RNA sequence: GAGUACACCGGAAUGAUUUGGGCGUGCCCCC
RNA sequence: UUAAAGUUGCUGCAGUUAAAAAGCUCGUAGUUGGAUCUUGCUCGGCGCCGGCCCGAAGCGUUUACUUUGAAAAAA
């Protein structure tokens, strides 16, 4: 958060959902650091890249994530989009 | 019986606001609707949406974006003076860095900030922050 | 020889030679039972956005539905006579201001924007006809609009998109793009 | 699901749900075209008769008013007319 | 719902998008203006008239194919009556009642439906009056059984 | 001219010749 | 007597069990009401050779709403 002297007096900014666009609490446990990988264009080996995924907690006891990490993997690009 | 399209309108994509959904689907349809999510627009509370216009009252579908927190609706439509807006986003909005409320200008639908500036004011529509 | 208008003018050489072509590809072929009190009223050349080129042609209203049986052979023989052009037909409405404050009968609603804009995206697809529309809202507010067209009769309207594209930004001056639904019908 | 695509829908839940709720409205009915195998002329009849209907000559009935669809008589064939 | 009975209820016609005659009804404007005259002079209703056409002559809307309505080609001619066809339906609902009710002195479910057959025919000549069709001077009286039908 | 299969005529395709019908324009009768 | 009283609630209260919705229905006043419609016509003024523009006597469809002015005793 930016005051007019221009200084990000804001302490710390925290993380934002990646399925909703909600915030993430501090004590909100039911939260994810989602880690998937790619594979080389070759071989399909282990390479060293990353994806990260945030999800909050009301998606997972809500009922539904899974579908939520199929739409964030296909505009990514790892689901094929035949499906 | 159905009496205020904006009103069930906009309690709609309010209960699916939190509800997580990502589309809705607006029954009925008005110019008033289409101004005052054209103001959440260029406001960039929300993105894409769409219209579809049959031969009666038509139906809009919106593309939701998790920024909204709550959009209200006051009902009847109060008379607001241009000493009197102050007085409203005081207690109606959470605070005044942000938050928008719209009123019924002579001159086009449109919120409280451009109203300021163009010395004008009237009849009032809701809130959005 | 033909054209008659509203008010006195003399027409383009141009909408002469239009009448002219007309006059000779009526009384060439035998089809005298039905151009006799038909008239046109104006044609005019837009520029479609692109290497090619686009007519219009004004048409009165209370004889649209003679020209309307007999578009698909009038239209080929102006296509025979002139093939690096297309030819699409409408009807001129007059479009009454509105009625403010400081204004007379009362305006039928068969004169008014909405309706006359309506006739003319109608009447500038004949041989498919609208079964849905869609308008996009973009980044910027501006409008454009997604009509839905029927999927009979569509070999000879797939590569003319970009004419009518082209009509109704120069008649309006509101973007419409076109597609073809192939579930629903 | 929190996510759906209500732009295109695929047309069997089109089909599936009412006329009435669907995002266009469009009537589940049309209209027949039978053939009398007594007097062999051939008329249009809409998909619920509501009354008794007669073919031209006056020989045989040819559909009888039901709660719901037309009361096809044997030895008449329809086809498909659509416009 | 409904203005008297509690129950809601979902059945009503859904006319198509489309603002077209279809190719295949040949009927064009002439022809089938007469077999309404002709059926007008048989002597029915509109919505009867309406059902006869859709049923027996492939027509899919009048207004779609003729420029107006049933009611307006028939005042159009003067040949349609006076009073409307959903109020004298009414009003020989009003009197079948009647007719049933001056024998039976311990029915009250028939006197209830009575009492809401009035106060929908109330309510519908005090729309009509608004509308000037009727004669404001008109009203209902719970004799005029003969006088008015 | 009955229109379920038929008997034809004119325009038009190849100076001369000419093609099974139906009205539900797309599948139905006889081969 | 005022604030505390969000315990008179217009902002801003409650009515399953704590005080609480008429037994039910019809119905006249009052309250609330679906979508749709983007200015010109007899006098004379800043200028030029019977004439173009500008200023008009006079007319230029109704309300609420909003904005600008006047008149609005002093303490």
């Amino acid at each position: 958060m930016q005051n007019d002297a221009g200084e990000f007096v804001d302490l710390y900014v925290p993380r934002k959902c990646s399925a909703s666009n909600r915030i993430i609490g501090a004590k909100d446990h039911a939260s994810i650091q989602m880690n998937v990988a790619e594979v080389d264009k070759v071989t399909g080996r282990f390479n060293g890249q990353f994806k990260t995924y945030a999800i909050c907690g009301a998606i997972r006891r809500m009922g539904e994530s899974d579908d939520s990490i199929l739409r964030l993997a296909k505009a990514d690009g790892i689901v094929s989009k035949n499906f | 019986v159905r009496m205020n399209v904006l009103a069930d309108a906009l309690k709609s994509i309010n209960n699916a606001e939190k509800r997580g959904k990502r589309q809705v689907l607006i029954r009925p349809c008005s110019k008033v609707i289409v101004r005052f999510l054209t103001v959440m627009m260029k406001h960039g509370y929300i993105g894409e949406f769409e219209i579809i216009d049959d031969h009666r009252a038509g139906k809009i579908v919106v593309n939701l974006t998790g920024r909204l927190n709550k959009c209200g609706v006051i009902s009847p439509r109060f008379d607001v003076q241009l000493k009197d807006l102050e007085k409203w986003q005081n207690n109606l909005l959470p605070s005044r860095q942000f938050g928008f409320i719209v009123l019924t200008t002579s001159a086009g639908i449109m919120d409280h900030e451009e109203a300021r500036r163009k010395h004008t004011g009237g009849k009032i529509l809701g809130f959005f922050f | 020889a033909k054209i008659v208008k509203p008010n006195g003018e003399k027409p383009d050489e141009f909408e002469s030679g239009i009448s002219q072509a007309l006059l000779e590809l009526e009384m060439n072929s035998d089809l005298k039972a039905q151009l006799r009190e038909l008239n046109i009223t104006a044609a005019k050349e837009i520029e479609v956005g692109g290497g090619r080129k686009a007519i219009i042609i004004f048409v009165p209203v209370p004889q649209l539905k003679s020209f309307q049986k007999i578009q698909v052979r009038l239209v080929r023989e102006l296509e025979k006579k002139f093939s690096g052009k297309h030819v699409v037909f409408i009807a001129q409405r007059r479009i009454l201001p509105k009625p403010t404050r400081k204004s007379k009968q009362k305006r039928p609603r068969s004169r008014t924007l909405t309706a006359v804009h309506d006739a003319i995206l109608e009447d500038l697809v004949f041989p498919s006809e609208i079964v849905g529309k869609r308008i996009r809202v973009k980044l910027d507010g501006s409008r454009l609009i997604k009509v839905h067209l029927d999927k009979a009769q569509q070999n000879n309207v797939e590569h003319k998109v970009e004419t009518f594209s082209g009509v109704y930004k120069k008649l309006t001056g509101k973007d419409v793009n076109f597609e073809f639904p192939e579930f629903q019908l | 699901p929190l996510a759906k695509d209500l732009l295109h829908p695929s047309p069997e839940e089109e089909k599936r749900k009412h006329k009435k709720k669907r995002l266009v409205q469009s009537p589940n009915s049309y209209f027949m075209d039978v053939k009398c195998p007594g007097c062999y002329k051939i008329t249009t009849v809409f998909s619920h008769a509501q009354t008794v209907v007669l073919c031209v000559g006056c020989s045989t009935v040819l559909c009888q008013p039901t709660g719901g669809k037309a009361r096809l008589t044997e030895g008449c064939s329809f086809r498909r007319k659509q416009h | 719902g409904r203005m008297h009975a509690p129950g809601k209820g979902l059945s009503q016609s859904a006319l198509p998008y489309r603002r077209s005659v279809p190719t295949w009804l040949k009927l064009t404007s002439d022809d089938v203006k007469e077999q309404i005259y002709k059926l007008a002079k048989k002597g029915l209703t509109p919505s009867q008239i309406g059902v006869i056409l859709r049923d027996s002559h492939g027509v899919a809307q009048v207004r779609f194919v003729t420029g107006n309505k049933i009611l307006r080609i028939l005042k159009s001619k003067g040949l349609a009556p006076d009073l409307p066809e959903d109020l004298y339906h009414l009003i020989k609902k009003a009197v079948a009642v009647r007719k049933h009710l001056e024998r039976n002195r311990k029915d009250k479910d028939a006197k209830f439906r009575l009492i809401l057959i009035e106060s929908r025919i109330h309510r519908l000549a005090r729309y009509y009056k608004t509308k000037r069709v009727l004669p404001p001077n008109w009203k209902y009286e719970s004799s005029t059984a003969s006088a008015l039908v």
